[PDB]
């Protein structure tokens, strides 16, 4: 069994700063590229950011590019998303998602990330 | 894309000399094995010659062995077939074929990846 | 080549019933939908009916707007043929009925996309 | 850089559906041909440019393997510029391609003599994939000449079709395993190999 | 095989300048790509810099990019690492390694797991 437990989130005003954490258990964290996804109330899933297995490279979606930072600590099996200068549209339930296959690559452009394991998620809300 | 363009050929008298030129526009052409094939009307494309770039080994059809010479130049992305003292049997549509290599084996003529548009060669007795 | 043979049709009294059998050969129904079109004097080949085998448990029927709730379309794989059952005939129904299969699977309701055309069968409604 | 797990991918027990072809990456290891040559029964090889097998020890920055399974004839369509079915809606590789594709036939590596119907393939999505792309997921294809609402509606299909489960009619319908060893070189620090 | 000898190194100030010289003897030096690695008693082999076999492209580690200068002199049969803008964390034994081209071959866009390693030279950046 694979567990992905999220911490952080809550209510925040636009322009603030949040830190979402995801602890992974039941599998080797450092062997899989990880992703952050958000499910907005009344909308489909949107991919936020992706980080390779060893954290060598990071990728962002245009809606969050340049202001969100994805990082990881393989030793602690920990995934971090630092969110800054938020817009109210970022409101959603945020999941940290594990990849189906392993070893450092499941995204270069477009593609459709098949996530074999989802967490419970944490609510993030940006409203003035 | 892999494009093989022919040049040369045409009419020649039996016993003459000809050079069949095939220029290759592909991706890293230097790593392909070369073959020259012929088709006579009402027959399937058949073997004429081949060269394996990995070991520098050249095979010729027994009917044209010792008279034909197949060569390949990676610098010019080019393959030549020098035909010396052609025979009437040499009259056919000649195609240049490039097969992929860097494999467990080196004799891939049964995979039939791609071949050129073909050139007419007619040897008059 | 894919060959389609139409049987039935003919002259039938107005208000009667009829059944058209289109036998398809050269291929076996796997995913290919079969479309019944009609060409009438002054009319091109327009949608009349269609049948598609989803391939799991069920068959899907397409009936044109002006023929809905009045016609039935079925099929048999074992004899690779398509049945079109027609009831409560009207004079305007008279036409050359063609059964067509697409060269691939593109489109289910499009006359030009179907590149196989049978020899058709004349159907006349009059008492 | 020790010997890679490069041999594990080929001698694997699971292969994803072609529409969900697995994009694995290998780095920081030397991939020799001595890692897997004891079971050389590979039906087809193709390579554009130097390959790990051509040069026993050869290093690359970014080496990625595209692993999947497809029936025999369509293995021909795994090449730059190819069109039709698999090359248009399941997988695509750049027309300027410098890599390798390896195909080997198997009919018992899927754990069935009549093949498996768990490896699906998509036919038609409107617009064809250009270089490396994936947009295929379990969904209902809508409209195409006439709009519909879900299921297999008026002029609407289900995008995924299943391969057969009955005994195969020859190698042409057997489940060939395909691994595209597409690799690239770019300015990077050394001691990274593939 | 090849014999690689390192000269230079020693104690230098932080922000100072040194030049490490790697001289190769044996098989042709000019046909190999070369690199410098560092290994301190508290860290494992990391890539410092690399110069291709044709000396037309240079690669630098992220920690030393734009600060260290790696050059090759085929006429002198030497590789020079000009180290400048140093810090105490740069203390280490520096090794120069040559990647065999006769045995396995290379093509420089980014390659090389160097199979021959030199004796090593101690570098201590003390301010």
């Amino acid at each position: 069994q694979v567990q992905l437990v999220e911490s952080g989130g809550g209510l925040v005003q636009p322009g603030g700063s949040l830190r979402l954490s995801c602890a992974a258990s039941g599998f080797t964290f450092n062997r899989y590229a990880m992703s952050w996804v958000r499910q907005a109330p009344g909308k489909g899933r949107e991919w936020v950011s992706g980080i390779y297995s060893d954290g060598s490279e990071t990728y962002y979606t245009e809606s969050v590019k340049g202001r969100f930072t994805i990082s990881r600590d393989n030793a602690k099996n920990m995934l971090y998303l630092q969110m800054n200068s938020l817009k109210p549209e970022d409101t959603a339930l945020y999941y940290c998602a594990k990849d189906e296959n392993a070893h450092e690559d499941y995204f270069n452009s477009g593609f459709d990330r098949k996530y074999d394991y989802w967490g419970q998620g944490t609510q993030v809300t940006v409203s003035s | 894309h892999v494009q093989l363009v022919e040049s040369g050929g045409g009419l020649v008298q039996a016993g003459g000399s000809l050079r069949l030129s095939c220029a290759t526009s592909g991706r890293t052409f230097s790593t392909y094995r070369m073959s020259w094939f012929r088709q006579a009307p009402g027959k399937e494309r058949e073997f004429v010659a081949t060269i394996i770039w990995s070991v520098g080994s050249t095979h010729y059809a027994d009917s044209v062995k010792g008279r034909f010479t197949i060569s390949r130049d990676n610098a010019k992305n080019m393959v030549y077939l020098q035909m010396n003292s052609l025979k009437p049997e040499d009259t056919a549509v000649y195609y240049c074929a490039a097969q992929r290599s860097d494999s467990s084996s080196w004799g891939y003529e049964d995979d039939y990846d791609y071949w050129g548009q073909g050139t007419q060669v007619t040897v008059s007795s | 080549e894919v060959q389609l043979v139409e049987s039935g049709g003919g002259l039938v009294q107005t208000g009667g019933s009829l059944r058209l059998s289109c036998a398809l050969s050269g291929y076996t129904f796997s995913i290919f939908p079969t479309a019944w079109f009609r060409q009438a004097p002054g009319k091109e080949r327009e949608f009349v009916a269609g049948i598609r085998w989803n391939g799991s448990t069920r068959d899907y029927t397409e009936y044109a707007d002006f023929v809905k709730g009045r016609f039935t379309i079925s099929r048999d794989n074992a004899k690779n043929m398509v049945y079109l059952q027609m009831i409560s005939l009207k004079p305007e129904d008279t036409a050359l009925y063609y059964c067509a299969a697409s060269d691939g699977v593109i489109d289910g309701t499009n006359a030009n996309a179907y590149r196989y055309w049978g020899q058709g069968t004349q159907v006349t409604v009059s008492s | 850089t020790n010997l890679c797990p490069f041999g594990e991918v080929f001698n694997a027990t699971r292969f994803a559906s072609v529409y969900a072809w697995n994009r694995k990456r290998i780095s920081n290891c030397v991939a020799d041909y001595s890692v897997l040559y004891n079971s050389a029964s590979f039906s087809t090889f193709k390579c554009y440019g130097v390959s790990p097998t051509k040069l026993n020890d050869l290093c690359f920055t970014n080496v990625y393997a595209d692993s999947f399974v497809i029936r025999g004839d369509e293995v021909r369509q795994i090449a730059p510029g190819q069109t039709g079915k698999i090359a248009d809606y399941n997988y695509k590789l750049p027309d300027d391609f410098t890599g390798c594709v390896i195909a080997w036939n198997s009919n018992n590596l899927d754990s069935k003599v009549g093949g498996n119907y768990n490896y699906l393939y998509r036919l038609f999505r409107k617009s064809n994939l250009k270089p490396f792309e994936r947009d295929i997921s379990t969904e209902i294809y809508q409209a195409g000449s006439t709009p519909c609402n879900g299921v297999e509606g008026f002029n609407c299909y289900f995008p995924l079709q299943s391969y057969g489960f009955q005994p195969t009619n020859g190698v042409g319908y057997q489940p060939y395993r395909v691994v595209v060893l597409s690799f690239e070189l770019l300015h990077a620090p050394a001691t990274v190999c593939g």
